[PDB]
């Protein structure tokens, strides 16, 4: 996610159809090793984006794919003090997200 | 009466140069490795008056005075021997256009080690050898900017911290922070990389002493700090009294010549490492050279972008020595100097993490900003990216600096999956993309595959909420 | 003569666009050229490139590999060396138009004396526009060609052929084609690069 061209707002959102389209660098796989605890924290495995070459990055949306942009619910934006951002140039992105879980429930 | 010192004598010839005191030392120079010089080397102690003893033998003190055996390392093998010296060949004096005189070579990998030396200096009868000096130029940065990380790991700075705080009268001083040193982010025109007044005089009169800081406090500003990224040596002056200041509120006071030196050499065991204060280096030296260049060319070669633009043909045919230089055009960038096995020694530690925590150590191989983007003109011209992290510049999977000072070109590159280590230098300030083209070379010949792009890392924070619940009221 | 490249290898899928990999380059070559004993040193060298091993299979429903570049072949002795460089891989194959590049050729260096020599022949683009590799009768060697594909909604496309030569340089490997997930191959290696050295 570009955060110019989209900033987050926690309450007023709710599906993919909010976040205006040139904000979109790239879209993942789906999630694998998807794991839960009963401290509450969900895991799962590292993200990549393949061979990416959009406008420079500064957060990522995790999000229910339901496969329509009505009913696509948001789940979480995560951004972070010292990882700011990724500018891309045709790499791979990882997102190699926290140990002990990403989200909690 | 009185003890006047000592002197020390090897086979008969006094080795020492006025009376040493009864702490002080002499250093004997020149000798071959293992093998015993217990029977070579005399002392006399001598009088106020005059009075001298007889010169007592080492052995008759039964002091061991053997030298250490040379220490053996596994070579690369004779294959990628004779196809490192036929890339060298290709940048030096007799191929056409190639105004370099003299290279060295010193290449560090899991399968072995080479070093060499190529050409000579213009001196008579002297071809070059290993244990010359040259000046490590730009490389010098990756000196200086791990010490202020290893400030931030000890909390003594934060990354957040202004300029104005360590210094007075910097412009943008308020909005500049130790993050947009360290990454480039810093707008501050350049004295060396930006302009034209000033790099006429730095080519004409070279030991000429400058004031850099002077200039920074009288400069405009070229962008507002965070908003672009942009090669300074301002950066890495202003690093060097971030340092100082944690000396004399943390440690002991010192200078920034002498901080970097310090830590450097009695950490890694440098011990070619100097900050020259005369305009020469200690010896046995490198020496320096250039053509006579129009301003036009010179521009060229001092811009931040040089490496890529390096078609210059060079059609003059005359020459000028510039081993004769100022360290004051520098400061913390490009001031060191030392030889070719103590150069491999520090890519080994920026390699190893040497100063850092761990935590540390991952953040600096993983945040970058943009250096350069460029169409590769070849094979070997890598991913067509470069950006600046916290302590290097990338190329795919080698992190490194390209650098020079008056007459030398230095490159220092190694790689975070093997930890292979690659060094090229070059007699001449005409080398400028030839010595990075050579890395380029060598980086293709001994692992193609570390020359493609690397993957970005990117890592969230967890997303925490609070436990926030209301409690039902009984009736 | 210089060696070839090793060509890349294309996407294995059931589904989507699928690019091929492309052709690894020629190797570069110095002719038959005089060196008099006086400019000789007392030693010599005369390593001759091997041929660039080919990108394997994708072992799944996943992207391809590269190839591997051509050895680079070298003479030298005292003042004089002359070089002919290996070709280079062709480039892995992905889901991505832009991918699939074919390798470029090996050039040629020279030192002390004043030979003359040429520069291999480009290897083809697979990609989203596969290609035939460039083809030289001058000495140096050819380019292989690039490998075919499939679209997402419709059947397969066609690669390109490799180059024809007579230079002794090895010829670059072709690559190999984006396919089915149960399909595809691994890519051409590139040929063995030459040395020739009479003595008077």
């Amino acid at each position: 996610i570009d955060a110019d061209d989209y900033t987050v707002n926690l309450t007023s959102h709710t599906t993919l159809a909010n976040i205006p389209s040139g904000a979109i660098i790239a879209v993942s796989e789906s999630l694998t090793g998807k794991s839960v605890t009963s401290a509450g924290w969900v895991k799962a495995d590292p993200t990549v984006f393949p061979e990416v070459t959009g406008d420079t990055g500064e957060a990522v949306i995790v999000y229910k794919h339901t496969g329509t942009a009505s009913t696509s619910t948001l789940l979480s934006y995560h951004d972070s003090p010292t990882y700011q951002f990724v500018i891309p140039n045709g790499s791979d992105i990882r997102v190699i997200w926290p140990t002990d879980g990403f989200i909690r429930f | 009466s009185g003890l006047r010192g000592y002197n020390v004598y090897r086979n008969g010839v006094r080795q020492n140069t006025s009376p040493v005191t009864e702490l002080g030392s002499v250093t004997i120079t020149g000798l071959t490795p293992g093998t015993d010089y217990s029977s070579q080397i005399t002392v006399t102690a001598i009088d106020m008056a005059g009075n001298e003893s007889e010169p007592k033998t080492l052995a008759e003190l039964e002091a061991e005075a053997a030298t250490d055996e040379l220490s053996p390392a596994d070579p690369l093998a004779p294959a990628v021997r004779a196809q490192i010296d036929a890339l060298v060949a290709a940048k030096m004096k007799p191929t056409s256009g190639k105004e370099a005189d003299g290279a060295m070579v010193g290449i560090e990998t899991p399968t072995g080690s080479y070093y060499k030396a190529y050409g000579g200096d213009r001196t008579k009868n002297q071809p070059l050898f290993l244990e010359q000096n040259f000046r490590y130029g730009s490389c010098s940065k990756m000196a200086c900017n791990t010490l202020l990380l290893r400030e931030i790991d000890r909390g003594h700075v934060d990354w957040d911290d202004t300029l104005d705080q360590f210094i007075d009268g910097i412009p943008n001083g308020d909005k500049i922070t130790v993050r947009y040193l360290l990454l480039f982010q810093d707008g501050l025109k350049d004295w060396l990389q930006g302009d034209p007044a000033v790099q006429q005089t730095y080519f004409l009169n070279p030991t000429l002493n400058y004031d850099p800081l002077a200039y920074i406090r009288a400069s405009t500003p070229v962008f507002e700090p965070g908003t672009d990224s942009h090669y300074s040596n301002a950066a890495t002056l202003l690093m060097g009294k971030i340092l100082e200041w944690c000396d004399a509120e943390f440690y002991t006071g010192r200078s920034a010549r002498e901080l970097i030196v310090e830590e450097w050499k009695n950490t890694v065991g440098m011990e070619s490492l100097h900050w020259p204060t005369t305009n020469y280096m200690n010896q046995p030296y490198v020496r320096g050279w250039t053509p006579n260049m129009a301003l036009p060319q010179i521009q060229a070669i001092l811009g931040p972008f040089a490496f890529l633009a390096g078609l210059l043909g060079y059609p003059t045919s005359k020459d000028l020595e510039w081993t004769a230089v100022s360290t004051t055009w520098s400061d913390a960038a490009g001031s060191l100097a030392g030889n070719m096995e103590d150069f491999v020694k520090f890519g080994k530690a920026l390699y190893e993490g040497e100063f850092l925590s761990e935590e540390m150590n991952q953040l600096r191989k993983e945040i970058f900003t943009r250096y350069v983007e460029y169409e590769p003109a070849g094979p070997h011209q890598g991913p067509g990216w470069m950006g600046f992290g916290l302590n290097s510049i990338c190329w795919g999977h080698w992190l490194g600096w390209v650098g020079n000072l008056g007459g030398y070109i230095a490159v220092l590159f190694y790689n975070q999956d093997d930890g292979s280590v690659i060094a090229t230098m070059l007699n001449n300030f005409a080398g400028h993309a030839d010595a990075v083209d050579l890395f380029y070379q060598i980086a293709y010949l001994l692992n193609p595959e570390s020359t493609g792009h690397r993957d970005w890392i990117f890592r969230p924070d967890p997303a925490e909420d609070a436990d926030e619940v209301r409690d039902p009221t009984l009736y | 003569g210089g060696a070839g490249g090793g060509g890349g290898s294309g996407r294995r899928a059931n589904s989507g666009y699928r690019y091929g990999g492309g052709g690894g380059g020629g190797g570069g070559y110095i002719d038959r050229v005089w060196i008099p004993r006086a400019s000789l040193g007392s030693t010599f060298t005369l390593i001759r490139g091997l041929g660039g091993a080919g990108g394997a299979r994708a072992a799944g429903s996943s992207n391809g590999n590269n190839g591997a570049p051509g050895g680079s072949t070298v003479f030298s002795s005292g003042s004089v060396s002359l070089t002919a460089s290996g070709g280079a891989a062709g480039v892995k194959g992905t889901s991505s138009s832009a991918s699939g590049s074919g390798g470029a050729g090996g050039t040629t260096s020279i030192s002390g004396v004043s030979a003359t020599g040429y520069t291999g022949g480009k290897g083809g683009n697979g990609g989203s526009s596969p290609s035939s590799g460039q083809s030289r009768t001058d000495g140096s060697g050819a380019g292989g060609g690039g490998g075919g594909g499939v679209r997402s909604n419709d059947n397969s496309f066609s690669g390109g052929s490799n180059g024809t030569s007579s230079g002794p340089a090895g010829n670059g490997g072709r690559g190999t084609d984006g396919s089915i997930n149960t399909g595809g191959s691994n890519a051409g290696s590139g040929g063995d690069g030459y040395v020739l050295i009479e003595w008077e």
